[PDB]
C-alpha cells in the first residue's frame, strides 16, 4: 500500500515540489542562509502528505 | 520493593488502583520471592468471614433443583494452606478483591480480617484514582 | 563556536517539548465533531515534532523515581 | 459492432462515476460526521425502572411460602423445613441462591407475599470457580453500585429516555 | 475433491457445516449438516407447568425475539377462551409489529454484511439501539422476556413507551430510503445479487416455503390477514410482495414491508382503546368508580394467573406467520394440565429443505450470496 | 486505552505477534514454510531503494 | 475418519497417534491410541495409572463387540469419567497443583 | 479428616531474577494482554449481544479487539450460546489448534452450568469446563453486555501476573499409551451427495 501511494504521487504529482515550482522557492528572496534542514524536512513534508 | 515498604511492616492495607488493573500485576509479581504466596478470594459471597478463615464452615454447594439438605461441610483455607506451605515462608499474601444468613463484610469484618495478619497478609481491593495508590484500610475501617 | 549552543539547543528542545503534551489535548478536545479536513491538521504534525511526540506517547514513564537523598 | 461500443464505453464509465462520486460525497458527511458513539466503560447506559439483575433474599419477608422452586425454570433452590412446634410452620434453615443456575426468571417476585423477591442490577462476578455462589440473607444488599451515587459517572439518557429531538 | 465450508461457519447465523465438492473453483454438490444445537424443548415441554415454561420460548428464539410467544400464548389463552380484551390485543399488536422490525433489522443489517455492503453493519445496530431501551422498559431485561402471561400480558407497557415512539417512529421512516438509494447505487451492489438462486412460485408452494421469500413471486401468501388473531384486523395495511422470488426479490420484499410496521403502530397508538399508556393512566383517576375502563375492555388481566388449570381434549393448530416464516405448535389436546405431546414447526426447518437444491452448478461466492439472502437462522431449526 | 491513544498499540500488536508460538504444521515444513514469507517481504522491502 | 470422543481428560483417539506427531493425524487409524489429560488436571505417578492401564483391556476386550462407532466411544468414556472419580474419592489421586486456573470440575475438597 | 486434599508444593519456590531480564517479559506480557484478539464463535441463547459489542452501544474494539475468524491466529474465544453434546467434538479442536497464550474464558450462565437446559435432555452439556479448561465463567442468559467487558478487565490482570520463569508451564509431555483394538470398522456415514 505504501509503495503504491508513494509511487503514484512521485509520478503523477510533484514529488517534493511545492504548489509553486521547486526552483522558484529560492529565487524570489534573492538569498538563502540555512535552507538545508528546512528543505530536507519540507521534502519529507510536501511529499508524504 | 516499594510494596515491601508497606506490606511487611503494616500487614494491613488496601490497593486503590485505576479501574483497569493494567498497572498492578507487576507489584504482585515481586511478592513471590520472599515467602508470600497468592490467595485471591473475591470476598463477595461468604457469610461471617471468621468461620471462613478459621472454622470448618459448611459451604452449601450450588443446588441441582432437588435434594433437600445437602452441604458438603467445606473446610477453612488458612491452617490447611499453612500445612501445604513450607516451613520457609514469611506470610500468606491474600487479596480481598470484593472489599467494595449472610453477613455484610463491612469495615468491622475487615478489622476482624486485619487480626489474622497479626494474630495472613491481607490486602483489600477497591478501584480509585488513575495513580496506583495504597492506604491502610484499618484507619478507613470505622 | 562559543555561542552556537543556545540557538541549536533551544529550537531543538522546543522541537520535541511543547507539541507532545498538547497534541493529546487538541485531539481529546475534539474527536467526533471535527470538520472534513480538521483531522488533517494535528495528524500531520504527529510526525514533524516526532523527536519528542513519542517521548510523550504512551512511552510516558512511571518509574519509581528514587526520592531526594 | 464497435461504434456502439465506442459510444457506450463512455456511458459505462460515466454511470460508474455518477454512482461512485455521489456515494463518496454523500459518505463525506459520514466519515467526518458529528455523532459521538459510546464513550469509555466509565459511561454506562441509563437504566429505567423495569429490569432484572441480582435477586435478593430475606428472613422477614419469605414467610416460607416456599414457592421458590415453583417459579424458577428448573425448580432451582432447595426446600427445607425441619420439625418446628411453634404453631404449624416449620422454619427456614437451608437455602442457597445460585445465579449460575438461575436464568433470571425469579417470577415469584410477582406472587410473593410481602415484597421478598426483588431486583437489583450489578454484575462483577469474578467467578474463579462455580461452587462460590452461596447468596444468603443480607450481604446480597451490599448497597450496590448506585450509578447516581458514584463520583465518576455522568450518564446522559439514551434515545428512548432523553427528550424528543 | 470435497471440503467442508466450516463448522466455525464464517457467516451470520452461527454454526452450519457445509460439505461440498470442489473442482478447483466451482462446486458440484453441497450438503448441510444440522442438529448441532438441540435445545430439546420437545422433551421438557411435557415435564413443566405454563408459567415456569413461559421464559423458555425466547431462548431458542433470540433473532425473532417475539414470534415465539404468539402461539405460546395462543394455546393457554386463545384455546380455552379466557377473553383477551381488544385493548390488550392492540398492545400485543404493537408488540408484533415492532417484532417485524426486530426481524427486518437483524436480517438486512447482516444481509448487508453478506451481500457486500461493508460499512452499514454498525449503522443498523445504531438504528436498533432504541428497540433495546423499548424491550427493556416494557417487560424484561433485554429481550423483553416474560411479556406474555396467560390471562393477558405481564403488565401494561409503561407510559414512556407507547406515546414515545415518535423519535424512531419518524426517524426510521426517512431512514428507509437511504438503503433504497444505496442499493441501486454502485451496481456492483446489484450485479452480484441479481440473477442468482432464482425460484418460481409453483415450486415455492410445492416445496412448502413461506414468508416474504415466497411472497416475492406474486404469491402474496401473507398470513397477516387469514386469522382473527386477537381481533387485530381493525387496522389497515398494505401487502408486501414481489414477482421474482430470487435474492434481489428477497431484498425488495424485505425492504418494502417494514414501512407498514410504523404505519400499524400509528394506527394503534391513537386507535388503542387506552391509546397511549399515560392517557389511560391519567384517565383511570377521574373515573375510578366504574366505566368502560377496567371492564372487559381496558384490563390487562381477566382472571387470576397461577400454574393451576385443567384442559380438555382440544388439539388446535395456528399457522402464525413471522417475516422470517411460518410457525406452528400442534399439541394433542390432553385432559391433564400439562399435555401429552408437544410439537413445533419452525421456518428454518421448512426453509433449508430447498437449500441443497438452491446452489446448483454455482461457485462458492454464489453460495455465499444465496445463503446470506435466504434469511435463515439456527436456533429455530433445531429446537 | 493503549496509553493516551493507540500510538503504542501498533508496536504492542507487533510484540504480541512476535512470540505467539509459531506452529509449523505437519504437511509441508521448513523446506518451503519459512521460505514463503521471505520472498514476500523482500519483494516490497527492496523496492524502497 | 478420526471421529473420536475428545472430551476433557477423555480422548479415546480412534487413530494411531503415539509419536510426538502422528505425521497424518491418523496414521491410517489402525491402533486406537489414547492420551491422558494433556492439561495436567491430574498429576500422574505410574503406579496410579497402572490400574487404569490394566482395566483398559477390561474395557476394550471384555465388553466390546460393536463396530467402530462413537457409541462404543461413549461406552468407554462413561466408565472412564468415573474410574478417576473413584480413584479420587478414596484419596489415591489429587488435582493439578500448578500455576494454571486450578478449576474444580468436581468442586472443592470435602471433610469426608 | 479432609477429603480430596490438595497436592503439596514440591518446589520451595525460592529464586531471584534480575530486573533487566524480568521487565522484558513483564512488558511482553503487558502487550500480550493489551493486544488480545477475539475468535469468532456463537451458537445459541447466550450469544447475540456479542454483535452489539461492535457498535455504538458497546464497543470492545476500542481496546484493539481484532475479531479473527480463524483458530490458528487468534487467542481469545468466547463460548457464547448454550453448547450441546454435538458441535463440541469439533469445538475443542479450536482450543487445540491455536498458540499457547490462549487463556480462554467462558460466557453465558448456560455454559458454566447449562441453566435453562438442566431438567432432562440428552443434548446439553453440563458446563464447558468439563470440555475445555477456561479461566473466567460469565453469568447471564443473555449475558449482561457490560459484565463481559468487566470480566475481560479482570482477566487482563492474570497475564500481568506472569514472570519469565512462567514461560515454561505451557510445555507438554506425552502419556502416549500402546493399546490396540480388535473390532470392526464402519464406513463413512456423512455421505455428501443429493
Amino acid at each position: 500500500l505504501l509503495v503504491s501511494s508513494l509511487f503514484v504521487t512521485v509520478l503523477y504529482l510533484g514529488g517534493w515540489n511545492f504548489s509553486i515550482p521547486y526552483i522558484s522557492f529560492f529565487d524570489f528572496f534573492q538569498m538563502n542562509k540555512a535552507v538545508g534542514i528546512l528543505e530536507m524536512t519540507m521534502g519529507i513534508f510536501i511529499t508524504l502528505t | 520493593g516499594r510494596w515491601l515498604d508497606d506490606v511487611e511492616k503494616h500487614k494491613a492495607l488496601a490497593i486503590y488502583p485505576p479501574h483497569e488493573g493494567g498497572y498492578e500485576g507487576r507489584y504482585l509479581n515481586r511478592l513471590r520471592y520472599q515467602g508470600y504466596y497468592f490467595l485471591d478470594l473475591s470476598a463477595r459471597g461468604l457469610g461471617d468471614p471468621e468461620s471462613t478463615l478459621t472454622k470448618i464452615h459448611p459451604v452449601c454447594p450450588p443446588s441441582l433443583g432437588r435434594q433437600p439438605v445437602a452441604r458438603w461441610y467445606f473446610p477453612p483455607e488458612v491452617d490447611y494452606r499453612l500445612s501445604l506451605l513450607h516451613p520457609d515462608a514469611k506470610g500468606l499474601i491474600v487479596w480481598v478483591y470484593e472489599a467494595k444468613r449472610l453477613q455484610v463484610l463491612s469495615k468491622a469484618e475487615l478489622q476482624f480480617l486485619a487480626m489474622l495478619p497479626d494474630l495472613v497478609r491481607v490486602i483489600a481491593e477497591c478501584g480509585n484514582w488513575r495513580k496506583f495508590i495504597w492506604k491502610p484500610l484499618k484507619q478507613i475501617s470505622g | 563556536i562559543l555561542g552556537i549552543l543556545p540557538p541549536v539547543a533551544a529550537i531543538a528542545f522546543f522541537y520535541l517539548f511543547v507539541a507532545p503534551p498538547i497534541i493529546m489535548n487538541w485531539m481529546r478536545l475534539r474527536w467526533f465533531k471535527r470538520k472534513f479536513i480538521e483531522t488533517y491538521l494535528q495528524f500531520m504534525f504527529t510526525y514533524l515534532f516526532f523527536p519528542g511526540l513519542m517521548l510523550w506517547a504512551p512511552f510516558v514513564n512511571f518509574r519509581k523515581f528514587p526520592r531526594d537523598k | 459492432p464497435m461504434v456502439t461500443g465506442f459510444m457506450s464505453y463512455g456511458q459505462q464509465t460515466i454511470r460508474a462515476t455518477r454512482y461512485i462520486g455521489q456515494s463518496f460525497i454523500t459518505t463525506l458527511s459520514h466519515t467526518n460526521r458529528l455523532p459521538i458513539t459510546i464513550h469509555y466503560p466509565y459511561e454506562k447506559s441509563i437504566t429505567p425502572e423495569r429490569f432484572r439483575g441480582r435477586i435478593h433474599f430475606e428472613f422477614d419477608k419469605c414467610i416460607a411460602c416456599e414457592v421458590c422452586v415453583r417459579v424458577c425454570p428448573i425448580d432451582l433452590p432447595v426446600v427445607d423445613w425441619r420439625f418446628e412446634k411453634d404453631i404449624k410452620r416449620k422454619q427456614l434453615l437451608n437455602y442457597s441462591i445460585d445465579f449460575g443456575v438461575c436464568i433470571f426468571c425469579g417470577n415469584c417476585v410477582e406472587y410473593c407475599p410481602t415484597s421478598c423477591l426483588s431486583m437489583t442490577e450489578e454484575y462483577e462476578l469474578s467467578t474463579y470457580d462455580r461452587h462460590e455462589l452461596n447468596y444468603n440473607q443480607i450481604a446480597l444488599s451490599r448497597l450496590p453500585i448506585s450509578i447516581m451515587g458514584d463520583y465518576t459517572i455522568q450518564t446522559i439518557r439514551n434515545s428512548s429516555e432523553s427528550k424528543i429531538n | 475433491m470435497i471440503v467442508n465450508m466450516g463448522p466455525q461457519h464464517p457467516s451470520m447465523h452461527g454454526v452450519l457445516r457445509l460439505i461440498v465438492t470442489l473442482d478447483g473453483e466451482d462446486v458440484i454438490d453441497c450438503e448441510p449438516i444440522l442438529g448441532y444445537l438441540h435445545r430439546g424443548m420437545e422433551k421438557i415441554a411435557e415435564n413443566r407447568t405454563i408459567i415456569q415454561y413461559l421464559p423458555y420460548v425466547t431462548r431458542w428464539d433470540y433473532l425473532a425475539t417475539m414470534f415465539t410467544e404468539a402461539i405460546t400464548v395462543n394455546a393457554p389463552e386463545f384455546l380455552e377462551n379466557i377473553q383477551i380484551p381488544q385493548r390488550a390485543s392492540y398492545i400485543r399488536v404493537i408488540m408484533l409489529e415492532l417484532s417485524r422490525i426486530a426481524s427486518h433489522l437483524l436480517w438486512l443489517g447482516p444481509f448487508m454484511a453478506d451481500l457486500g455492503a461493508q460499512t452499514p453493519f454498525f449503522y443498523i445496530f445504531r438504528e436498533r439501539e432504541l428497540i433495546y431501551d423499548l424491550f427493556e422498559a416494557a417487560t424484561g431485561m433485554r429481550m423483553m422476556h416474560n411479556y406474555f402471561r396467560i390471562g393477558g400480558v405481564a403488565a401494561d407497557l409503561p407510559y414512556g413507551w407507547i406515546d414515545k415512539c415518535l423519535d424512531f417512529c419518524d426517524y426510521f421512516l426517512r431512514g428507509v430510503v437511504e438503503y433504497q438509494q444505496l442499493i441501486t447505487q454502485n451496481p456492483i451492489f446489484l450485479e452480484r445479487v441479481e440473477g442468482v438462486g432464482f425460484i418460481s412460485g409453483e415450486e415455492a408452494v410445492n416445496w412448502g416455503l413461506s414468508g416474504p421469500m415466497l411472497r416475492a413471486s406474486g404469491i402474496q401468501w401473507d398470513l397477516r390477514k387469514v386469522d382473527p388473531y386477537e381481533s387485530y384486523n381493525q387496522f389497515d395495511w398494505k401487502v408486501q410482495w414481489q414477482k421474482e422470488g430470487d435474492s434481489l426479490a428477497r431484498y425488495l420484499v424485505r425492504v418494502g414491508e417494514m414501512s407498514e410496521s410504523i404505519k400499524i403502530i400509528q394506527q394503534a397508538i391513537e386507535k388503542i382503546p387506552g391509546g397511549p399508556y399515560e392517557n389511560l393512566e391519567v384517565r383511570r383517576f377521574k373515573k375510578e368508580k366504574n366505566s368502560e375502563w377496567n371492564d372487559f375492555e381496558y384490563k390487562f388481566l381477566g382472571k387470576k394467573p397461577s400454574p393451576n388449570f385443567e384442559l380438555s381434549r382440544q388439539e388446535l393448530y395456528v399457522r402464525v406467520e413471522a417475516p422470517k416464516g411460518e410457525l406452528g405448535i400442534y399439541l394433542v389436546g390432553d385432559d391433564s394440565l400439562f399435555p401429552w405431546r408437544w410439537k413445533i414447526r419452525p421456518p428454518g426447518f421448512i426453509n433449508l429443505q430447498i437449500l441443497p437444491q438452491l446452489v446448483k452448478k454455482m461457485k462458492l461466492a454464489d453460495i455465499m450470496t444465496i445463503l446470506g439472502s435466504i434469511d435463515i437462522i439456527m436456533g429455530e431449526v433445531d429446537r | 486505552y493503549a496509553g493516551p491513544l493507540g500510538l503504542l498499540q501498533a508496536i504492542a500488536d507487533g510484540t504480541k505477534l512476535l512470540f505467539k508460538e509459531d506452529i509449523l504444521p505437519s504437511r509441508g515444513d521448513i523446506s518451503l514454510f519459512s521460505i514463503g514469507p521471505s520472498i514476500a517481504v523482500i519483494s516490497v522491502l527492496l523496492s524502497f531503494l | 475418519q478420526w471421529l473420536s470422543c475428545t472430551t476433557r481428560h477423555v480422548r479415546i483417539y480412534a487413530a494411531y497417534i503415539d509419536p510426538e506427531t502422528n505425521a497424518f493425524d491418523q496414521t491410517q487409524t489402525d491402533k486406537l491410541t489414547l492420551m491422558l489429560d494433556p492439561t495436567e488436571e491430574f498429576v500422574w505417578t505410574d503406579e496410579t495409572c497402572q490400574m487404569v492401564y490394566n482395566e483398559f483391556q477390561d474395557l476394550v476386550d471384555h465388553y466390546e463387540g460393536a463396530p467402530l462407532s462413537e457409541y462404543t466411544l461413549r461406552l468407554i468414556g462413561s466408565d472412564l469419567e468415573h474410574y478417576i472419580r473413584k480413584l479420587l474419592y478414596d484419596g489415591e489421586i489429587k488435582y493439578n497443583m500448578r500455576s494454571r486456573v486450578l478449576n474444580f470440575s468436581m468442586g472443592k475438597p470435602r471433610v469426608k | 479428616t479432609v477429603m480430596n486434599l490438595i497436592e503439596f508444593p514440591l518446589l520451595d519456590q525460592t529464586s531471584s531474577n534480575s530486573v533487566i531480564s524480568t521487565t522484558l517479559n513483564d512488558l511482553s506480557n503487558w502487550s500480550r494482554l493489551s493486544s488480545l484478539w477475539p475468535l469468532l464463535y456463537g451458537t445459541s441463547c447466550c450469544f447475540i449481544e456479542f454483535a452489539s459489542l461492535i457498535g455504538s452501544r458497546f464497543d470492545f474494539d476500542r481496546y484493539g479487539l481484532v475479531p479473527r475468524s480463524s483458530p490458528r491466529q487468534a487467542d481469545l474465544i468466547l463460548t457464547a450460546g448454550t453448547v450441546t453434546m454435538k458441535m463440541a467434538p469439533s469445538l475443542v479442536r479450536l482450543y487445540e489448534q491455536m498458540p499457547e497464550p490462549k487463556y480462554v474464558i467462558a460466557m453465558g450462565a448456560c455454559t458454566i452450568t447449562g441453566g435453562m437446559f438442566s431438567t432432562d435432555s440428552y443434548s446439553t452439556v453440563r458446563g464447558v469446563d468439563k470440555l475445555i479448561p477456561v479461566d473466567v465463567y460469565l453469568p447471564g442468559c443473555p449475558p449482561k453486555p457490560e459484565a463481559v467487558i468487566d470480566a475481560l478487565t479482570k482477566l487482563r490482570k492474570k497475564i500481568s501476573r506472569e514472570i519469565v520463569e512462567d514461560r515454561t508451564l505451557s510445555q507438554n509431555k506425552k502419556r502416549c499409551f500402546t493399546t490396540s483394538h480388535k473390532l470392526y470398522v464402519r464406513r463413512s456415514t456423512h455421505t455428501g451427495t443429493y
